[PDB]
RNA sequence: GCAAACCGCCUCUGCCCGC
RNA sequence: GUGGAAAGGCGGGCAGAGGCGGUUUGC
């Protein structure tokens, strides 16, 4: 379909890839600071009622990374026919251990068509040590922490469909709002800042009965194949209970995903993203 | 509730050679970014030397500001470092792992410290979040096209040390940024009160004009500091910025003015349309 | 011999130092590499390894003469200032390249003796690229004239003089 | 325990190389045809320097050795200088004991007190600061790097030789046979503008910290600051411009308020001699 | 009548302690 | 309605000790 694809420069570290539960949150916390309660139940409602935001997937200077999907691997030696047995070996190993695909060569996973994977990823994770200092006679204690350092064109995105007069009236004003706060980590460090841009991705997807999710799943029904996904955020200094998501490109068969809502002891509600993001996709026999 | 997000840009001019060490080819490198290979100021090592000037600046001053800040009446000055008990009546009131640093143990009471309220708490059942935001101080553009010119960016400073009778030397190495660099930092006020940002706009350049006096990581009682603040505008990004999105953001205009240009020289005069806006 | 292991590139940085550590075989083969050099009278000749290549065979040359890099240091730090000047201060070194020419022209003035050879093959080789840098920018075309001037003193010290 | 601020005596002023001064560096950074034992040099713009670690350790060598010579004078007027006796722990490879000096760097002994109130009373360590474990007492005193002054900036933009060459030949005394070597220095006469930062914290004993500052330069003016100055290449001579004590108030308020000493025409043993208390008495009126 | 020879560096040190 | 909130990689450490720009004799 057409998707618009919400561009994320950074300014600095970030503390991981946001994923689709914690960019819900942080829109969320972003509608009540600059509309107020009424609208982000607005906004909840928005999401059951129409199209739902995706997973924050990695690009390097227009090539957008997409995740790949879980239905190539019970067909990847069927892929892989027209390879000579040697070097056929070596690549179906690395093409199982990828993590993403471009725009280009994730068209032609969904088709199971031969791929190929990217050589680079656009950033790193590396531990920069910090300490705490004793006031009086300046005595150290290191401990350790951990960022996730882009290149110097490489950033993050995220996608939305969804109707345009939730997107400029909600998505959009919250966006520019989390370019001055964080998407998670340590904000007051300077991590989760960003610059955010606004384009056009269309994806190329064959029609079909099962689809792939470009987000957090959290299913009704039991999907097809899939890859588990255990983790629960904070919310205002309160610990939310882990929750079995399903992480992204895992395969599933006409699910829309759904929302738990949380008490967790607070004034408002908690609700925790877990809509699908729905791709079509071609499966062999299982 | 959500008002505005006052933002400070500006310049950092390492006037002498500054160094932030890593421990990790030069024996003692200070930190540099991994693609590029260029060194930064972080956003921590700038934060917790702004906090570790303002909280000695705030114990010296604990009787004085006893009913223009409430919950500075709980503080003795000094640590609790003798006495092994946390959250005593001492200043410095919470041991992290070997350091002791004021921090206040409630929400109900880091709204009243003028550095919890400006810096931020940790607690039990508090978690008082920061007001300041403090960006990784990266190269300016005219200074990375030195690094583009085949430039040294970071010299290697060799020290020894000398026995006092027999003067045997015993010497080793420093790396340290070239004197004379320009980085651009930034730092990002959240006016969650509209009241009390005026004492925390004034707190925060009293901690750099500290720092402009004192120095920024490395060595420094050695002559590795000597920093000094260059601002070039700050801008006050109203809350009817953030929804409707036009760009009505009120900016001041400061060039060239100083730390101390910048505290009471204009401060009636440059916040003229913030204080009037609110 | 020598011709051989003076090939085009790097034909020989160890077999050199070797042989010139010679005599009938170094006075021929060297002087057609000096004659080579100063037949590339454009100081931009060379933007792959032949200035790494002609420094060389000029500084084996000159290590089977004396070249004491004593005499040259007032040429040797005036280089280096004039490149520090090019960092943002100033642009033209025509007002001090007559200069540097000047004190081209003076040490070769006063090297009298037995090291007359060491310092006029020294003056054979510069002055054609010095004549180019009259009328030259000095950002570029100057940055490969004081890389050259580099190569010459470096491989001098591993030849074994100075 | 209890670490305060009241605010920061800073000593402004300029540094004459009346003897030509050589702080040596290490060479081979990309350079390829200089002198011999070069001058240390800032690499942005040039020109020679004097680091702050050469001079806040070459104060530290002159006091230390002061205060070795009286342990038994000092001690009426500080404490635990009772706990060291004069010698170097050289011939007893042991780091703290009974002698002065007590830290083995690498190989070197140097006076650095162990413990946080062991040297809350040292003379040298409140000054100049100390590391320990589990006690590591701060410095009081910063000293930032001295680069030229802005008149020889300008010479250098003129053509003046900033730095010059010095060939010293060793004779062997039996053969006489000469072993020349050069050495870069800077040119006599040329002058450094220096920065000495005191930082006040408590207000009982900052007037010794200053007459223990006073001094060491006095000491300094005596003695030779790098290079090789039993040949001659020392001789230091202090200009002060201003004294000044930027107080607390200075740094909330952003007014001039500080108290400004004048000694523009006045030598570093005239500081230290009649008259301290004449120029730091507005200091004491404001504390 | 004025020089031309040799010598152009030598030899000791090089990250500790503290989380 | 954000796997979050708080957290300076730094405290101390002279690039230093020794060293006549010299002597010899001829082409
Ligand atoms: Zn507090
Ligand atoms: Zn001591």
């Amino acid at each position: 379909p057409k998707f618009i694809a919400v561009k994320l420069i950074p300014k600095g570290p970030f503390r991981d890839i946001p994923r689709a539960d914690t960019l819900f949150g942080a829109i969320g916390n972003a509608i009540s600071a600059i509309h107020g309660q009424s609208a982000v139940e607005e906004l909840v409602d928005a999401f059951v009622g129409g199209a739902r935001i995706s997973s924050a997937f990695p690009y390097s200077g227009d090539t957008y990374y997409l995740p790949k999907p879980l239905s190539v691997e019970p067909a990847l030696e069927g892929i892989l026919t027209g390879l000579d047995e040697e070097e056929r070996y070596t690549t179906a190993k690395r093409l199982r251990k990828a993590k993403y695909l471009d725009l280009k060569n994730f068209e032609l996973a969904l088709r199971l068509r031969p791929f190929t994977i990217p050589e680079e990823i656009p950033y790193a994770r590396v531990d920069v040590p910090r300490v705490v200092l004793d006031r009086v006679t300046q005595d150290s204690s290191i401990y350790f922490w951990e960022e996730i350092r882009f290149r110097e064109k490489s950033g993050v995105y995220f996608l939305y469909s969804g109707p345009r007069e939730v997107f400029d009236g909600y998505i959009a004003p919250a966006m520019r709002f989390l370019g001055d706060t964080g998407i998670g980590g340590k904000s007051t460090w300077g991590a989760g800042l960003f610059e955010v841009e606004f384009h056009e991705m269309k994806i190329d997807a064959p029609g079909s009965e099962y689809s792939v999710t470009l987000s957090n799943a959290l299913p009704t029904k039991t999907p097809v194949l899939w890859r588990l996904l255990r983790k629960g955020g904070w919310s205002f200094g309160r610990r939310k209970p882990r929750m079995t998501f399903i992480a992204e490109g895992s395969i599933v068969k006409n699910d829309p995903g759904g929302m738990e809502r949380l008490e967790l002891g607070l004034s408002h509600e908690v609700y925790v993203y877990g809509l699908t993001f729905p791709l079509g996709v071609e499966l062999p026999e299982g | 509730r959500f008002y505005g997000k006052i933002v400070i840009k500006g310049k950092i001019k390492a006037v002498t050679g500054l160094h932030i060490g890593s421990q990790r080819g030069i024996a003692n490198p200070v930190i540099k970014d991994p693609h590029t290979g260029l060194p930064y100021i972080p956003g921590s090592s700038l934060k917790g030397r702004l906090r570790s000037l303002f909280e000695i600046l705030v114990n010296s001053r604990l009787g004085e500001w006893r009913e223009k800040y409430p919950s500075l009446a709980n503080y003795s000055p000094g640590s609790c470092r003798p006495d092994n008990q946390e959250n005593c009546g001492k200043f410095f009131n919470r041991k992290i792992n070997r350091g002791w640093i004021h921090v206040c143990p409630d929400y109900e009471t880091a709204l009243a410290c003028p550095v919890c309220r400006l810096f931020g708490a940790s607690g039990k059942e508090s978690n008082f979040p920061s007001r300041i935001i403090v960006r990784d101080a990266f190269l300016t553009k005219e200074w990375e096209e030195k690094w583009r010119a085949g430039e040294a960016i970071t010299e290697a400073k060799i020290e020894v040390g000398i026995d006092r009778v027999t003067s045997q030397a015993n010497p080793r190495t420093n790396e340290r940024v070239v004197a004379g660099a320009e980085f651009e930092f930034e730092i990002i006020y959240n006016v969650e009160n509209t009241t009390h940002w005026r004492d925390d706009i004034k707190n925060l350049l009293t901690a750099m004009a500290l720092l402009e006096d004192s120095y920024l990581g490395g060595s420094g009682s050695r002559g590795y500091g000597k920093v000094k603040f260059i601002f070039d505008s700050f801008e006050f990004r109203p809350l009817d910025y953030y929804r409707t999105g036009k760009d009505e953001d009120i900016v001041s205009i400061d060039a060239r003015e100083k730390s101390v240009s910048d505290i009471l020289s204009g401060f009636d005069s440059l916040f003229s349309e913030v204080e009037g806006k609110l | 011999v020598d011709a051989s292991r003076l090939f085009g590139e790097s034909p020989d940085v160890v077999g050199i130092k070797k042989m010139l550590e010679k005599g009938k075989q170094w006075e021929a083969i060297q002087p057609y590499f000096d004659n080579v050099v100063r037949e590339a009278k454009n100081f931009l000749e060379w933007s792959p390894n032949k200035r790494l290549a002609n420094a060389v065979t000029v500084a084996a040359y000159l290590t089977s003469q004396g070249l004491k890099t004593n005499q040259v240091r007032k040429i040797l730090d005036m280089a280096r200032t004039t490149e520090l000047k090019v960092k943002r201060g100033e642009g033209d070194i025509k007002d001090d390249l007559v200069k540097m020419r000047y004190l081209l022209a003076y040490t070769v003035g006063k090297a009298t003796g037995q090291s007359k050879y060491s310092l006029d093959a020294f003056h054979r080789i510069l002055d054609p690229m010095l004549e180019v840098l009259m009328g030259s920018p000095k950002k570029e075309n100057f940055e490969k004239f004081y890389d050259f001037l580099q190569a010459v003193v470096a491989y001098h010290k591993f030849f074994g003089g100075g």
